[PDB]
């Protein structure tokens, strides 16, 4: 049930992109999508639309010592700028 | 928060937003011209993308114009003297007297004005005629084991009037 | 363009910006649906014991009895003393209560001590 | 501070301001129409007809019934509850 | 009750602050506003109701003729 309700609730048509990279033409795939995905969605149940929340970085240390390993892994981050600001490239 | 279903709806959310902003650009605007032509403006602005077979962006466009809504309000918003939040707000309320009352009077002032009476006990005649038998088997006898809704239906059956209909009948007339 | 609307105790959050009301799960549609129905039922049992011609009385609501028994009678039991009771009650108890006693100690000492120099203004001081 | 409202009053000031409205025609504007099926005209327009009413009369009508007005007729049974429209 | 209806097709607006800014509105590209509505308001006994100042220097139309009568009294 909850399956079927993740599938319900994500795999809608406006938000998904199909996308091919070849030789073959744009009429072909338009049409090829047009005979097979005229018929997937485009409504949601009751309007339970699922929308973003710009999160927040905590920044902490979490150290699992376990001795018994030959190697120690470091990973160390800070917060992310983003997609469309040009600080990005 | 609504009688009829659970929710609003996209749909009339942003049309109540509609309304607020066009209402709040009237509390801002005097001189009625300006009023206007900042009305075609805004009515422009949703027509920009009224057109998303998207959803998530345009529940989002949403919440960013609630954003410069609530920016941009009035302090006093036009609220007009009938509303509640108004100047008025039941403002004749003085002599918006229920009528299980005018019955507990001397018989002399039944004697002062007798035709209103005799129709008015044919009114409850009326009323308990036909209170028992089809109002409260209509009542138990369409919903589901819950009720589940706060309409109720009419009475199609044959003759008689609709159920629970009494105070809403019988109101003040909101000018005594 | 907006600090986001702090909140406050008095500053109530209005409906538009929650901004929780947007992430509509199955959860909430249950809930908004099971909310309508208890207030749907409610309203039912109060309009058919609110328009019945022979009802005299009142409609004599458990909600208000419910509130009032819990409000004053249903206070004493329960109780336990903890330390957050026992320090707000010897502190918003006795604490106004021997400040204002030693205040007027301090000023009907000042006083008795000042008409006892007998430099007072009372040349004419009749309605004691 | 009163003068009498009537039902065929009503009728023709509201009647009066839906014919003032413009991209609606003088022919095809009936009483018993429709702002759904026939004026063929959006929700967007139906409400600034809403709009248009409650400043003319001097009274909201509260958004639980402008979903569902969409006609001229029921309009006018709506002013007539608000206002009790007998003499 | 009656009221005889002083109607429509009438008003046709013209009235000089809505048509100016239907032609700035036009300017703009929109063309399409509510409409004939406020003619009854700007038309009329109406219509150049007068500027502020005059309401002040309203005074002295029958006033400079007492004045002058009273300065030969």
């Amino acid at each position: 049930a909850d399956l079927t309700e993740y599938l319900s609730r994500h795999y809608k048509a406006p938000r998904m992109v199909l996308a091919a990279a070849g030789g073959l033409e744009h009429r072909q795939l338009l049409d090829l999508a047009q005979k097979h995905f005229s018929g997937l969605s485009g409504t949601y149940d009751e309007d339970a639309v699922p929308t973003l929340t710009p999160c927040r970085f905590t920044g902490s240390e979490i150290r699992h010592r376990e001795d018994g390993l030959p190697l120690a892994h470091v990973a160390i981050a800070v917060e992310g700028p983003g997609w469309a600001n040009p600080d990005n490239v | 928060f609504l009688p009829s279903a659970a929710y609003l709806t996209h749909q009339q959310k942003v049309l109540q937003l509609y309304k607020r902003a066009l209402r709040h650009l009237e509390s801002r605007c005097v001189h009625r011209d300006k009023y206007r032509y900042f009305a075609c403006l805004l009515r422009a602005r949703f027509d920009e993308h009224k057109n998303e077979k998207d959803m998530v962006k345009a529940t989002q466009l949403l919440r960013e114009a609630e954003k410069e809504f609530w920016h941009g309000q009035h302090p006093q918003p036009y609220i007009f003297p009938e509303s509640p939040g108004g100047t008025s707000y039941e403002r004749y309320e003085c002599y918006k007297v229920p009528e299980w009352c005018l019955d507990d009077w001397h018989p002399s002032e039944k004697a002062m004005y007798p035709d209103y009476f005799a129709k008015r006990e044919q009114w409850k005649k009326l009323r308990r005629e036909s209170w028992e038998r089809e109002v409260k088997q209509l009542q138990e006898e369409t919903p589901v084991g819950g009720p589940r809704t706060e309409a109720l239906p009419p009475a199609r059956k044959q003759g008689d009037l609709p159920p629970l209909w009494w105070h809403i009948v019988t109101r003040p007339r909101e000018r005594p | 363009s907006f600090p986001k609307y702090e909140p406050s105790r008095l500053a109530s959050l209005p409906t538009t910006l929650d901004p929780a009301e947007y992430d509509i799960s199955s959860e909430t549609r249950k809930a908004q649906a099971e909310r309508l129905a208890i207030r749907s039922r409610l309203k039912r049992e109060y309009q058919l014991q609110y328009n019945d011609p022979s009802r005299r009385g009142v409609v004599e609501d458990p909600a208000l009895i419910r509130w009032t028994c819990a409000r004053s009678a249903n206070v004493y039991p329960n109780f336990r003393p903890n330390t957050k009771t026992s320090l707000l009650g010897a502190l918003f108890g006795i604490g106004p209560l021997i400040f204002w006693y030693y205040v007027f100690k301090t000023d009907r000492d000042r006083k008795e001590k000042l008409i006892q120099e007998g430099k007072l203004d009372r040349t004419f001081n009749i309605s004691y | 501070d009163a003068p009498p409202l009537t039902l065929e009053g009503i009728k023709d000031r509201v009647l009066y301001v839906l014919k003032l409205y413009d991209k609606i025609d003088p022919e095809k504007l009936s009483v018993n129409s429709h702002f759904m099926k026939d004026l063929g005209l959006d929700s967007l327009d139906q409400v600034e007809i809403i709009m248009a009413m409650e400043d003319e009369f001097g009274f909201e009508i509260p958004d639980i019934d402008a979903e569902k007005l969409m006609c001229p007729q029921e309009i006018v049974d709506y002013i007539a509850d608000k206002k009790d429209v007998y003499e | 009750s009656k009221m005889e209806l002083p109607d429509y097709k009438q008003w046709k607006i013209e009235g000089t602050p809505l048509e100016t800014v239907q032609e700035k509105l036009a300017a703009r590209g929109l063309r399409d506003p509510w409409g004939r509505n406020e003619a009854w308001r700007y038309m009329g006994g109406f219509a150049n109701n007068v500027s502020f100042v005059g309401a002040l220097l309203k005074g002295f139309k029958w006033g400079f003729a007492a004045f002058v009568v009273a300065v030969g009294a």
